[PDB]
C-alpha cells in the first residue's frame, strides 16, 4: 500500500476505460494532504519524466501557491488556507498533457489580523525575515517584523520553518512558473 | 473623502477614523485576495504545452478540517468545503456504486451503511443555508452582525440536526456558534461577517487603482448578488459537477497526534478519524460487494485468450452467452460472479484470479510476441547504429580526405573550380526541384485533410457553442 | 566634432542641394540639422540668423562656409529638456491621470499651441501608434521621440 | 572507373578541357600561371608555382589525370549520398548535436585516428554556445 | 525619418541610375548582344526559363502552404480551445440550471 | 577588377552555354566565321563587314578561350539590382499605380544623382520615349533590364 498506488490505479482504469478518473485527498489538518498531492503530482511528473517544462511546473504550482496561500496556525506549522482542485490531463497515448489549477477561496482577512500562536501568511515574514536587503528595501520595510501592526499581532517566529530559504523556496517556485520580475516584484 | 454617485454627479462623503480604518484593512484584503487569484490565472496561463487533450485525474486537497480557539468566516469555509468533498466520498463509495447493481440487476441486497452529512451540506449551501444567509443579508446596508445573529440562529436552531446552540465554557459568550463539521466541533465567531463577505471597497480608491501606475494594480483592478460567499459556493457546485464526470480514489490522510511526535501515534485521534471518514465502512462494502466490472464487450475481447475454444473467432458468438460458457468454464466458485444487463460482475477475490489468470495467459502468449517485438526493437536500432557507424566510416574517411587535399597544393583548382563546373548548375538544380515537388505534393494534401475536417467540426462545435449560449440566455433572463 | 564628422554633415546638404555645387536650404538647412546633431527651437535658429523676414524664408539660399559655423551654434543651446522633463509635459493635457493622452486633444494641443509644426506630420507621426480606444501611450511617445 | 559516379568523370571533362588555354592538349607552367591569375589573386607570385610542376612533370592525359585523381580521391565520396548519410546520423535529422558527443564516439566506436584533427575541427566553435554541427556547412566546407 | 526615408530612396534610386548606365555599357557591340536580347539559346535562356517558372511556381506554393498549414494550425488551436469551451459550457449549463 | 564581377554574381556559367553550344566548329573557340551562323540565329539581317569589326572590337579572335568568357563576365555587373528593385519600386509607390512621369524622372535623377551631360541626357532620352500615357511603366522597365 501507497499513495502511488492509487494514482497508478487511475492511469490504469484512465486508460482502460476511457473515462476521466480523479484521486480525492482527503483528511484532518497537518495529515498531509498538501503532501499527498505533492507526492500524486509528483507521481505524474516523474512517470512523464521517464517517457519537462508542465512536468515540474505542476510539482511548484503547490508551494508558490501555499507561501501566499498559506500560514502557520495552532494546528499545523503550514496549513494551507485555501482550496485547490486540479485537473491533470493525458494525451490518448498516456503522457502528460496539461493541467488546471482550480483555486476555490483565499483567507483574504488573515492578511491583517493572526491570533495569539499564528502567523499571517508565510510571503510576509519572509520578505521582512531576509537574506535579500534589496526586497527588505524595494519595500522600504524594517526588518523587525513587530512594527507593522497587522502582520506583526499574533506569533511571528516559528520553531520549525526557515523562512530565509521558505523565501527562497518562493522565489524559486514563480521563477520555474514564469511569472516576470516585473510580476513577482510588483505582487510583492 | 470617498466619492458616492447621486444621480449622474458624485458627491463627497467624510469618514471616521475608525471606519478609515475598517476601509484600509479593506483595501489590505481585496488587494490581496485579488492579487492571489491574479496568481493562479497566470499559473492557468501557463501549465498549457497546448496538445490536444482527452483525459484528465483530477487531485483534490480542498481543506483540513480546522479547530483554532478562534475561528472566522475562512475557517467556515474551509471546513464546509472539505465537508461537501467527504459528502461526495459517502456518495461515490455507498449510493453510486451500490445503485449501480440493483440497476444491473444483480441478486444483491442495498445495505445502508448511514454514513450521511448531506443535512449539514444543505445546512449550508440551501438558499436557507448559513452561506445564503450571510449573502442575502450583506446587500442591506444597515444590517448589522448582531441581527446577523438573530436570523442565522432563528434559521437553524431546532431546524438542522447539525446545528446546535453553543455552551461557551471557556467564556467568551458576545456572539458565538459552533457547527460540528464532519470531523468535530468547530465554534465560529460572528464578528466582522458581512463586512468580509460584501467586502465594499471606495470606489474613488479602487478607482485611482484602476488609474494606478502600476501595471499589476489596474490589471487586478480593471472592470470592478455576487458576494465571495456565493462565488465560493458556485465555483465549488461547478467543483462537483466537473468531478461527478470522473472515476474516482479516495484518499484518506490520518493525524497521529496533536503535539508534532513522530512515530508516536495517538489511538483516540486517528479511531475517531477513521470514524469520520467512514473508512471501515469502505471495508466492509469492498468486501462483501464487487469493487471491478468489464463491460462485455470489452472484457469478452480483452481475456477471450483464457479459453479461445469457448469464443472462437470469425463465428458469431453472443457476449452475454459467450461470457456465461466461458465464465462456467473456468471452474472458478460459481458464487463469486454475477451477470449483468451489460456489465460482469466479480467479487473481489473472483476479480483477482480473473486479472491474474489473464496476465499469465497474455504472459505466456504475449511473452513470446514481445520477445519477437524486442528482437525486431534491437534488431532495427543496432541497425541504425550500423547505419550511424556506416555513416561515421564515411565522416572520418572524408575528413581524411580533406586533410589531403588542403594540404595538397594542387586544392586550388579543386576548390574553386567546382562551385563554378556544370555539377553545382545542374545537380543542384534537380535537387531542389525534387525537393520541391515532394514538399509541394505532401503539403498540399496534408493541409487540404486537415482544413476540410477541421473546418466543419468548428462549425458543428459553434452551433453547439450558440445553442448552449441561448440556454445561458434563458437562465441569465430568470435570474 | 570630428573632420570625418563634418564630411558626412556635408553630404547631407549635398543631397538636398538641387544645384550643382551652390546651393544649401536657408529653409530648410537648421531643420535637416536636427537630424545630424541636436535640435533647437526654430526660434533660436531665427535669432542666430538675426530675425529675418518670412519673404527671406521663402526666397533666400544661404552659403554653406558661413553656416558651418552655425553647425556648432545651433548644436551649442543645452538646457534641452530631458525624459522626465518632457513625460511630466504631456501630464498637465492627461485629465485622467492613468497615462493615456486622447488623439484628438493631443493633435490639437502640438498643431495649435507650441511652435508652428507642418501639420501632415502631425498626422503621420502618431500614425500607427494609436490604439483603439484613441489615446496614446505618451511615456511611450516620448521614450520613442528620445530614441529614436 | 566502377569506383567513380559518372558526373564526377564529366566534371574531370569539363576541368581538364577548360584548363587547357592554348588548345594544347596538355598543361605547362605559363597554362598555371594564367590559371592561378584569372582564377586567384595577384599574391601567387611566389616561387612554389614552380613546385607544381614537381608534382606531375610532363605532358598528362585524361586517362592519367583519372587514375592519378582516383588513387587520390581514396576516401572520398559522393556528396549527394554524404548529405543524405549525414542526415541519417544526425539524430533530429537537422544538425543540431554537440560536437563533444560526436568526437567522443567517433573516436570510440572505431578506426582510433588522432584525436587532434577531429578536435580542432569541432572545437573551431565553443560546442556550448555554438555545437550545433549544421552538416551542410562541414560537406561544404570540405568541397563546394 | 524623413532624412533617412530620403537618403535610402535616393540610393534605390542610384541603384535604378546604375541599372540604366550599365544599359548603355552594354550598348557596346559583343557577340552575346545578339544572342542574349533575342530567345535562339537552349541551355542559358531555357533552362533558366525553367529555373524562373519552375521556382516562380514552388515559391508561389511555397507562400500558399505555409500560410495555409498555419492556418490549419489556427483552426486546430480554435478547435481546441473551443472543446474544453464547450465542455465546460456542458458543465455550466447545470450550474445554471442549478442556479434556477 | 574586372575578372571579379564573374565571382560576385551567379547565374552567369549558364551564359557560357551561348559560347560553348552556340560555337559552329564545337573546338573550343569562336572563330573568325561565327558570323555565318549569327546571322541564322537573327534571321532578318545578313553578312556585314560591321560584324567583324564587331569580333575585333570585343575580342583579340582565336589566342585565348577565357578572354571571351571573362568578356561575358564584365558584361554581368548588371544582374545586380532585382533583389533591391521590386522594393525600391514598392517604397517609391505601393498604391500600385507607379505612375511615375518620364520628364518627372528624367529632371529627378539629374537633380538627385550625379552630374548628367548632353551624351547622357541623350541616352536617357532614347532610352524611352515619352509615351503618351506619360508614366514610366515599371514593368516594362524591369522587363527591359531583364
Ligand atoms: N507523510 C508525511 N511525511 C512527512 N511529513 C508529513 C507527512 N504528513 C504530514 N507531514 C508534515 O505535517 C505538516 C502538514 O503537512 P501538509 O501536507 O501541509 O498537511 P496539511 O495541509 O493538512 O497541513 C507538514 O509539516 C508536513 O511536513
Ligand atoms: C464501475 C467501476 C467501479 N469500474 C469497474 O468496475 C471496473 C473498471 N475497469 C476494468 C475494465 C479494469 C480492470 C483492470 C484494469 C483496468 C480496468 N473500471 C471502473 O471504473
Ligand atoms: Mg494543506
Ligand atoms: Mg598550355
Ligand atoms: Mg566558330
Amino acid at each position: 500500500p501507497h499513495i502511488f498506488s492509487i494514482s497508478d490505479n487511475a492511469y490504469q482504469y484512465m486508460l482502460t476505460d476511457r473515462e476521466n478518473q480523479s484521486i480525492l485527498i482527503t483528511g484532518e489538518s497537518g495529515a498531509g494532504k498538501t503532501v499527498n498531492t505533492k507526492r500524486v503530482i509528483q507521481y505524474f511528473a516523474v512517470i512523464a519524466a521517464i517517457g519537462g517544462t508542465l512536468e515540474d511546473q505542476i510539482i511548484q504550482a503547490n508551494p508558490a501557491l501555499e507561501a501566499f496561500g498559506n500560514a502557520k496556525t495552532v494546528r499545523n506549522d503550514n496549513s494551507s488556507r485555501f482550496g485547490k482542485f486540479i485537473r491533470i490531463h493525458f494525451g490518448a497515448t498516456g503522457k502528460l498533457a496539461s493541467a488546471d489549477i482550480e483555486t476555490y477561496l483565499l483567507e483574504k482577512s488573515r492578511v491583517i489580523f493572526q491570533l495569539k500562536a499564528e502567523r499571517d501568511y508565510h510571503i510576509f515574514y519572509q520578505i521582512l525575515s531576509n537574506k535579500k536587503p534589496e526586497l527588505l528595501d524595494m519595500l522600504l520595510i524594517t526588518n523587525n517584523p513587530y512594527d507593522y501592526a497587522f502582520i506583526s499581532q499574533g506569533e511571528t517566529t516559528v520553531a520549525s520553518i526557515d523562512d530565509a530559504e521558505e523565501l527562497m523556496a518562493t522565489d524559486n517556485a514563480f521563477d520555474v512558473l514564469g511569472f516576470t520580475s516585473e510580476e513577482k516584484n510588483s505582487m510583492y | 473623502h470617498p466619492r458616492v454617485k447621486v444621480g449622474n454627479e458624485y458627491v463627497t462623503k467624510g469618514q471616521n477614523v475608525q471606519q478609515v480604518i475598517y476601509a484600509t484593512g479593506a483595501l489590505a484584503k481585496a488587494v490581496y485576495e485579488r492579487m492571489f487569484n491574479w496568481m493562479v490565472t497566470r499559473i492557468n496561463a501557463t501549465l498549457e504545452t497546448k496538445q490536444p487533450r482527452q483525459y484528465f485525474i483530477g487531485v483534490l486537497d480542498i481543506a483540513g478540517f480546522e479547530i483554532f480557539d478562534f475561528n472566522s468566516f475562512e475557517q467556515l469555509c474551509i471546513n464546509f468545503t472539505n465537508e461537501k468533498l467527504q459528502q461526495f466520498f459517502n456518495h461515490h463509495m455507498f449510493v453510486l456504486e451500490q445503485e449501480e447493481y440493483k440497476k444491473e440487476g444483480i441478486e444483491w441486497t442495498f445495505i445502508d451503511f448511514g454514513m450521511d452529512l448531506q443535512a449539514c451540506i444543505d445546512l449550508i449551501e440551501k438558499p436557507m443555508g448559513i452561506m445564503s444567509i450571510l449573502e442575502e443579508e450583506c446587500m442591506f446596508p444597515k444590517a448589522t452582525d448582531m441581527t446577523f445573529k438573530a436570523k442565522l440562529f432563528d434559521n437553524h436552531l431546532g431546524k438542522s440536526a447539525n446545528f446546535q446552540k453553543p455552551r461557551n465554557i471557556k467564556g467568551k459568550p458576545e456572539a458565538h456558534f459552533s457547527l460540528i463539521h464532519y470531523a468535530g466541533i468547530v465554534d465560529y465567531n460572528i464578528i466582522g461577517w458581512l463586512q468580509k463577505n460584501k467586502d465594499p471597497l471606495n470606489e474613488t480608491v479602487v478607482g485611482l487603482y484602476q488609474k494606478s501606475s502600476l501595471k499589476l494594480l489596474s490589471t487586478l483592478f480593471a472592470n470592478y448578488f455576487q458576494t465571495v460567499s456565493a462565488l465560493h459556493r458556485e465555483n465549488l457546485n461547478k467543483l462537483m459537477t466537473n468531478l461527478r464526470s470522473t472515476h474516482p480514489h479516495f484518499v484518506r490522510c490520518i493525524i497521529p497526534n496533536e503535539t508534532k511526535s513522530p512515530g508516536v501515534m495517538d489511538n483516540p485521534l486517528v479511531m475517531h478519524q477513521l470514524r469520520c471518514n467512514g473508512v471501515l465502512e469502505g471495508i466492509r462494502i469492498c468486501r462483501k460487494g464487487f469493487p471491478n466490472r468489464i463491460l462485455y464487450g470489452d472484457f469478452r475481447q480483452r481475456y477471450r485468450i483464457l479459453n479461445p475454444a469457448a469464443i472462437p473467432e470469425g463465428q458469431f458468438i453472443d457476449s452475454r452467452k459467450g461470457a456465461e460458457k466461458l465464465l462456467s468454464s473456468l471452474d472458478i466458485d460459481h458464487n463469486q460472479y454475477k451477470f449483468g444487463h451489460t456489465k460482469v460482475f466479480f467479487k473481489a477475490g473472483l476479480l483477482g484470479l480473473l486479472e491474474e489468470m489473464r496476465d499469465e495467459r497474455l504472459s505466456r502468449i504475449i511473452t513470446r510476441i514481445q520477445a519477437q517485438s524486442r528482437g525486431v526493437l534491437a534488431r532495427m536500432e543496432y541497425k541504425k547504429l550500423l547505419e550511424r557507424r556506416d555513416s561515421l566510416l564515411v565522416i572520418q574517411w572524408n575528413i581524411r580526405a580533406f586533410m589531403g587535399v588542403k594540404n595538397w597544393p594542387w586544392m586550388k583548382l579543386y576548390f574553386k573550380i567546382k562551385p563554378l563546373l556544370k555539377s553545382a548548375e545542374r545537380e543542384k538544380e534537380m535537387a531542389s526541384m525534387k525537393e520541391e515537388f515532394t514538399r509541394l505534393k505532401e503539403a498540399l494534401e496534408k493541409s487540404e485533410a486537415r482544413r476540410k475536417e477541421l473546418e466543419e467540426k468548428m462549425v458543428s462545435l459553434l452551433q453547439e457553442k450558440n445553442d448552449l449560449q441561448l440556454q445561458v440566455q434563458a437562465e441569465q433572463d430568470n435570474l | 566634432f570630428s573632420k570625418e564628422q563634418q564630411e558626412d554633415f556635408k553630404e547631407a546638404f549635398l543631397l538636398f542641394d538641387r544645384t550643382g555645387e551652390c546651393k544649401i536650404t536657408l529653409s530648410q538647412v537648421g531643420d535637416v540639422l536636427r537630424a545630424l546633431g541636436t535640435n533647437p527651437t526654430n526660434a533660436e535658429v531665427k535669432k542666430v540668423l538675426g530675425n529675418p523676414s518670412n519673404e527671406e524664408m521663402n526666397a533666400k539660399k544661404i552659403e554653406f562656409e558661413q553656416f558651418l559655423p552655425m553647425m556648432q551654434a545651433i548644436s551649442n543651446n543645452k538646457d534641452q529638456g530631458g525624459y522626465e522633463d518632457f513625460v511630466e509635459g504631456l501630464r498637465v493635457f492627461d485629465k485622467e491621470g492613468n497615462g493615456t493622452v486622447m488623439g484628438a486633444e493631443l493633435r490639437h494641443v502640438l498643431a495649435t499651441l507650441g511652435e508652428k509644426m507642418k501639420e501632415e506630420e502631425v498626422e503621420a507621426l502618431l500614425a500607427g501608434q494609436e490604439d483603439s480606444n484613441g489615446c496614446i501611450n505618451y511615456e511611450a511617445f516620448v521614450k520613442h521621440i528620445m530614441s529614436v | 572507373f566502377s569506383m567513380f559516379d559518372q558526373t564526377q568523370i564529366q566534371e574531370f571533362k569539363e576541368a581538364f578541357t577548360v584548363i587547357d588555354q592554348n588548345r594544347d592538349g596538355i598543361i605547362d607552367k605559363e597554362d598555371l600561371r594564367d590559371t592561378f591569375a584569372a582564377m586567384g589573386r595577384l599574391n601567387v607570385k611566389n616561387e612554389e608555382l614552380d613546385a607544381m610542376m614537381k608534382e606531375a612533370s610532363g605532358p598528362i592525359n585524361f586517362t592519367v589525370f583519372l587514375t592519378m585523381f582516383g588513387e587520390k580521391l581514396k576516401g572520398a565520396d559522393p556528396e549527394d549520398v554524404i548529405t543524405g548519410a549525414f542526415k541519417v546520423l544526425d539524430p533530429e535529422g537537422k544538425g543540431t548535436i554537440k560536437k563533444q558527443f560526436l568526437e567522443e564516439l567517433l573516436t570510440t566506436q572505431c578506426d582510433r585516428f588522432s584525436q587532434e584533427e577531429i578536435k580542432n575541427m569541432w572545437a573551431a566553435f565553443p560546442p556550448d554556445v555554438g555545437g550545433n554541427v549544421d552538416y551542410k556547412n562541414i560537406c561544404y566546407v570540405i568541397t563546394h
